[PDB]
């Protein structure tokens, strides 16, 4: 429900990238894309996890494609709270 | 698109002539040893 | 997907049948109009038949075009030594090449000579008013495959048997009875 | 198109999102019924009750008639695997359809029997709890009116 | 092929070109209007349209 | 995974395809210096690693020890190719890495002479030998350094053949030959060039010998494996031996086709107590390994109704059916190589595959 | 092993591209537990690996062997270093696949090494070829 | 004939500059020579300007050679000013170009789109350069004075020396 | 489950299944 935080987080995003890119040499996007970034490093990426490429238009795209966010995986709060009374009182 | 030979080594000349390099695992150079 | 090989395209034909196998011949008849005039005349006038290839430095040169074999024999079609000339175009990177040997500037003769391989030395020297073809090349190459006897003479020195100029670009030459 | 779907509904926030990714790439119709048999298995199967993949699939109902016609044949084909589905992913179903018939996407209800005849504990269960979350909203005394009139 | 004045310095080191290209408008564009079609004709035409190699 | 230094370097290395691409938006390409490896843009890190991978001269090496091999490749075969001689030419210390010219890296004098057929690929199978004839004989070696744009070995060997062949610079002794490809990146082999009888299968075999085989080359992947710092998790490795299905799913789209239950007869007795035999459905079982992909042809019973013997015609059907099923098949997917359980089915695909002359027919040691 | 080679002598000689085989993708695996392991393995195999005249065999482990001395675990390390020794007394200085003037000054910078079986064998094999 | 004389002019006998001028390197550079040899942004930008006039000089040449075509040629005119960023550099020592590099590749696109309207494709031969070519002159009207200042400025180190005082 | 699956991918034997055979 804030708009500014998801601002923040895009721009964020693009600013470690960016640096990362710095860090070799070259700003150029047909040298980096998402997949050096995304790819669990068990396969070789950086493992980043990412929450900006979410609608305007966040980040790009390679392809039309997609990225999952982390918003999605994890549970709410009003949720996980009527999840605890029921399961306590269900343990007692 | 026209090639041009790189012929510049990044060897470390500290390293390549006495085997130990003062900046460490910090070196931007190429800690390979004495090659000829 | 880009390899370039400069050089300026060649006008008329000429073939050369030596005991070695045919030899194609194409000519630089805009850089070199002189000498491969003389050229295609002397090959005209059957004044190349049964003449032998009398020089043979290993991967250098093989050396002919002397009717009367000695190699310090052979003229032009001109009553006399013609005149020299060159190109920045027309170097000596490769064999392949079929130049004019002389004694110095304007000697040039009858004689003329395949190159073996890369001579830097005669640049600006002989003039080159051709160059073999590639599927003819190995043939050339056979000139040059001898037992070389004293002063750089085959034993058994290989021969023009006849010649055919295959096109001709000069429109006026009149070969000489 | 089964993956498309999941790959379009784990992307997006919102349950609005999903919709629109959804409807926009405007996939073949009368599989209008698959996919959203899609999303009851997708989230249900999924691992515990989230409240966004029980809106998408009434929301998907709204846009076209059809798709609420869809969903009501859905959980028709729960009957079969009423007894079938094991003891947690109840826990998913009895609220996730609550949430839908809370919000009108109740007769439908009918077809539901009560008997030791044949009624599988399973889902004994399935109902139990489908009773025990529509109630948490409507909270027991409208409950009592659209019973009433059902 | 178009001639132009030149001014060389008597040593041969430079060579400027001393001219201005000036043209009379409407025929500047109806000339290349008539390359736009001829360029446009022989795309169509040619089979093959084998270009240039850079150098 | 390895379970201010190295880490940051080694992530270049492993995306190092991808980071450095034939294909870029601006650059300037670099060529390293003893090493064939292009650059596009000046990456300080790969530089660096790639110059740890190649040292000591290993483009050298690699280039030398796979030239040796061939060398006594042939040494073995003289009698069975008619060959007079073999001679490696002591080879021009900076051919290996030198991309504009190429001279010739091994001569094999034919004892008599060689018809020749046409440049073709060295996946390529039917060639005619009556195009020409000749009795010396070239092969170059050539290794690249792949990248993400252009892996493709194949076009590379065609190519690189066309222009040295038809360029006056690179000097061959004799116009037929081959040119062989490896790219080192992908562990990829080509050929393009002439062919003369018994050559095709020779170098198929050493190519993929040598690929598995090679000090020099197992030299290049080691320093990868430990630039990268991979280490495998599994002993032993599977189940690899020399077997050809390991290189054999590759890129090359390759399928296996069983005939066996195309032909299927059903027996039961009459009155007299002769047995009578009623043919059944019948199905051309195809598989594709990379894909899982299953083509399953269902053959009804009206194929059998007129026609004389059936096995015969189940063999030849079977082979057509083969045959239209590639024909519909868009070319992206079209096989490389076919793979046959029964040798009998041989001679019709063979018969039937003409309209697509490419495609490798082979049986199998294995039964599967 | 060790002692079943050498007591089977060159009976033992059409098996060995299997062993070795099987010494270098056990000679990746993962790493602390079993690299040492293979490594004394050669080590223990050389003089076999020799007798028989696989010369190949000497490139393979002379140059493989020769890339793990960067290897940071120590306790590899050492082990790596004990094989190099034991196909040093097989084969010769001047034979060496890897030459020496490629080796010993890699060697040289690794006498820091603290953790002591690196010490020893390190040591050791610069004595062999110092002498 | 003028950037060699430079070279050697200093010295640089391990530098070699060849005719399409790429400035190479004869060997791998020791610490010192590669000091001496950096040449500024003013000798590279003369540098990378000349070979975008041997490039559009050698195109006409093959022309007149008879190698070509008249259409050819065109549209060899045209890659070039279009492509300018991917043949030279020039941008490397002045990022600015930027500037003209964009209007080329749009006035690429709109041109190309109107030219390739009907049964015409894709195809590489669409010979219009006039506005490229437009393009580059527009930059080299102000480029000049610039780099008549800053070579001005190369020549008169060069010649009278880099002023001792850094007063 | 390459390393999680288990210590070793393969160990032969008939053991278990010359007994459980029968
Ligand atoms: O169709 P073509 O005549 O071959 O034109 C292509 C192509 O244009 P289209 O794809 O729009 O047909 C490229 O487009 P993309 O592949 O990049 O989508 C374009 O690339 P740009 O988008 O960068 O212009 C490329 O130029 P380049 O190969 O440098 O990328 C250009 O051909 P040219 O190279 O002949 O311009
Ligand atoms: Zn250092």
């Amino acid at each position: 429900n804030t708009q500014e935080l998801l601002d923040l987080l895009v721009k964020c995003e693009n600013k470690i990238q960016t640096r990362i890119k710095i860090g070799l040499n070259s700003k150029m996007p047909s040298r980096f894309p998402p997949v050096v970034f995304y790819t669990p490093k068990e396969l070789g990426g950086l493992g980043m996890l990412s929450m900006g490429h979410v609608l305007r238009s966040g980040m790009s795209h390679e392809e039309d494609q997609l990225i999952p966010n982390l918003y999605r995986y994890i549970q709410p709060w009003e949720s996980e709270f009527i999840d605890s009374q029921r399961v306590w009182a269900e343990y007692a | 698109a026209t090639v041009r030979w790189d012929y510049q080594p990044d060897i470390c000349k500290d390293y390549k002539e006495t085997g130990f390099c003062g900046f460490g695992d910090s070196c931007k150079f190429l800690h390979d040893r004495s090659d000829y | 997907s880009n390899i370039y090989i400069q050089e300026p395209p060649t006008n008329g034909k000429v073939l050369l049948k030596t005991t070695a196998g045919d030899i194609d011949i194409e000519l630089w008849s805009k850089e070199a109009p002189k000498a491969c005039r003389n050229f295609i005349q002397l090959c005209l006038e059957a004044y190349y038949d049964n003449t032998i290839f009398h020089r043979v430095v290993p991967g250098f040169i093989v050396q002919g075009g002397d009717p009367t074999g000695t190699g310090s024999g052979g003229e032009s079609i001109y009553g006399a030594p013609f005149k020299d000339e060159f190109h920045s175009r027309l170097r000596f990177n490769r064999r392949g090449l079929v130049a004019m040997a002389n004694a110095g500037s304007h000697d040039n003769g009858s004689q003329f000579f395949f190159t073996l391989g890369r001579a830097d030395e005669l640049n600006n020297k002989h003039t080159i008013f051709g160059k073999v073809t590639g599927d003819t090349v190995y043939n050339m190459l056979r000139l040059s495959e001898v037992d070389i006897d004293d002063d750089e003479r085959p034993h058994n020195p290989h021969k023009i048997k006849s010649c055919e100029v295959l096109f001709n670009p000069f429109d006026d030459i009149i070969p000489r009875e | 198109f089964r993956r498309t779907i999941y790959l379009a509904i784990q992307s997006s926030l919102d349950f609005e999102e999903c919709a629109h990714k959804l409807l926009k790439m405007e996939f073949p119709e009368s599989q209008t019924k698959e996919l959203c048999n899609m999303i009851l298995d997708c989230c249900a199967q999924q691992r515990t009750y989230e409240k966004f993949f029980g809106l998408l699939a009434g929301r998907f109902c709204m846009l076209k008639k059809e798709y609420m016609e869809s969903f009501e044949g859905i959980f028709k084909e729960q009957y079969d695997t009423i007894h079938r589905l094991e003891t947690n992913k109840l826990r998913n179903v009895a609220k996730m359809f609550a949430h839908l018939l809370y919000t009108d996407s109740w007769s439908v209800l009918e077809c539901i029997k009560l008997s030791e005849e044949t009624t599988t504990s399973s889902s004994r269960i399935f109902v139990k709890i489908f009773f025990q979350e529509l109630c948490e909203y409507m909270g027991l005394p409208k409950l009592n009116a659209r019973l009433k009139d059902e | 092929i178009r001639d132009v004045p030149v001014l060389y310095h008597i040593t041969g080191a430079i060579s400027f070109v001393n001219e201005i290209p000036w043209v009379i408008e409407p025929v500047y564009i109806s000339q290349w209007g008539s390359m736009w079609i001829m360029m446009r004709r022989e795309k169509r035409d040619r089979r093959h349209f084998k270009r240039m190699r850079f150098p | 995974w390895e379970k201010n230094q190295i880490p940051n370097r080694r992530f270049t290395l492993w995306w190092s395809p991808t980071i450095n691409r034939a294909n870029v938006y601006v650059g300037f390409q670099v060529q390293l210096d003893l090493t064939g490896i292009f650059m596009h843009g000046k990456i300080p890190t790969l530089k660096i690693s790639l110059i740890q991978i190649f040292r000591a001269h290993l483009w050298q090496k690699i280039h030398e020890s796979i030239v040796m091999d061939l060398c006594q490749v042939f040494d073995q075969e003289l009698d069975a190719l008619e060959i007079e001689t073999v001679q490696k030419e002591t080879i021009h210390p900076r051919k290996s890495y030198k991309m504009n010219s190429s001279c010739a890296d091994i001569l094999l004098f034919a004892s008599y002479k060689w018809n020749v057929s046409r440049p073709s690929l060295l996946a390529d199978s039917k060639d005619v030998m009556d195009s020409t004839t000749t009795q010396k004989y070239w092969i170059d070696i050539q290794l690249r350094w792949g990248d993400y744009d252009s892996h493709d070995i194949e076009r590379y060997a065609r190519a690189k053949f066309l222009d040295y062949t038809t360029d006056n610079m690179s000097i061959y002794p004799s116009p037929t030959g081959v040119l062989i490809a490896i790219d080192l990146a992908y562990n990829l082999h080509s050929a393009y060039g002439n062919w003369f009888p018994g050559s095709k299968p020779l170098i198929q075999q050493a190519m993929a010998k040598i690929m598995k085989a090679n000090p020099a080359l197992y030299v290049l992947r080691e320093r990868i494996r430990k630039g990268l710092q991979l280490y495998s998790s599994e002993p032993t490795e599977p189940y690899l031996s020399s077997q050809n299905y390991g290189e054999l799913f590759s890129n090359q789209i390759i399928w296996f086709v069983d005939d066996t239950n195309v032909y299927r007869v059903t027996i039961h007795k009459t009155f007299e107590g002769n047995l009578t035999t009623k043919p059944i459905n019948g199905a051309i079982f195809i598989f594709n390994p990379r894909t899982g992909q299953l083509f399953l042809k269902i053959i009804h019973t009206s194929v059998w109704a007129g026609q004389k013997r059936l096995g015969q015609l189940a063999k030849w059907k079977t082979a057509e059916e083969v045959a239209a099923l590639i024909r519909s098949l868009p070319v992206e997917e079209q096989p490389k190589q076919i793979i046959v359980t029964r040798k009998g089915m041989l001679d019709p695909l063979e018969v039937h595959l003409l309209d697509f002359p490419n495609i490798v027919i082979k049986g199998s040691e294995l039964q599967l | 092993f060790g002692t079943v080679v050498n007591a089977l002598g060159k009976r033992v000689k059409p098996y060995l591209p299997q062993i070795c085989g099987t010494v270098l993708w056990r000679l990746n695996n993962k790493s602390a537990k079993v690299r040492q392991q293979a490594a004394d393995l050669i080590s223990r195999t050389a003089v076999v690996m020799k007798t028989c005249q696989e010369e190949k065999l000497m490139g393979h482990l002379g140059v493989v062997l020769y890339e793990y001395l960067g290897e940071e675990y120590p306790e590899v390390l050492g082990s790596i270093l004990g094989a190099l020794k034991a196909i040093v007394n097989v084969i010769g200085m001047h034979k060496m696949t890897p030459p020496i003037k490629d080796l010993l000054p890699r060697l040289t910078p690794i006498l820091k090494n603290r953790h002591e079986k690196v010490q020893e064998n390190c040591i050791d094999l610069v004595g062999r070829i110092a002498d | 004939n003028m950037l060699n004389l430079l070279i050697h002019r200093k010295n640089l006998n391990y530098l070699h500059l060849d005719y399409n001028f790429n400035l190479k390197p004869v060997k791998t550079l020791t610490t010192k020579e590669r000091k001496k040899s950096r040449f500024g942004n003013a000798f590279h930008l003369c540098r990378e300007v000349l070979r975008l006039t041997k490039l559009v000089v050698d195109s006409h040449v093959q022309y007149r050679l008879g190698n070509v075509d008249a259409f050819q040629l065109a549209d060899g005119l045209q890659y070039i000013f279009a492509h300018v960023g991917q043949l030279t550099g020039m941008y490397r020592y002045k990022y600015k170009l930027m500037r003209q590099i964009r209007m080329c590749k749009d006035l690429k696109h709109l041109i190309y789109y109107r030219f390739n309207t009907g049964p015409v494709g894709k195809g590489p031969g669409c010979g219009f350069w006039a506005a490229g070519w437009r393009v580059w002159l527009f930059f080299m009207r102000g480029i000049t004075p610039l780099l008549e200042r800053w070579l001005g400025n190369l020549l008169a180190r060069q010649f009278e020396g880099r002023h001792s005082k850094g007063v | 489950g390459g390393k999680d699956m288990a210590q070793s991918i393969y160990r032969p034997s008939k053991n278990l299944d010359k007994d459980m055979y029968g």
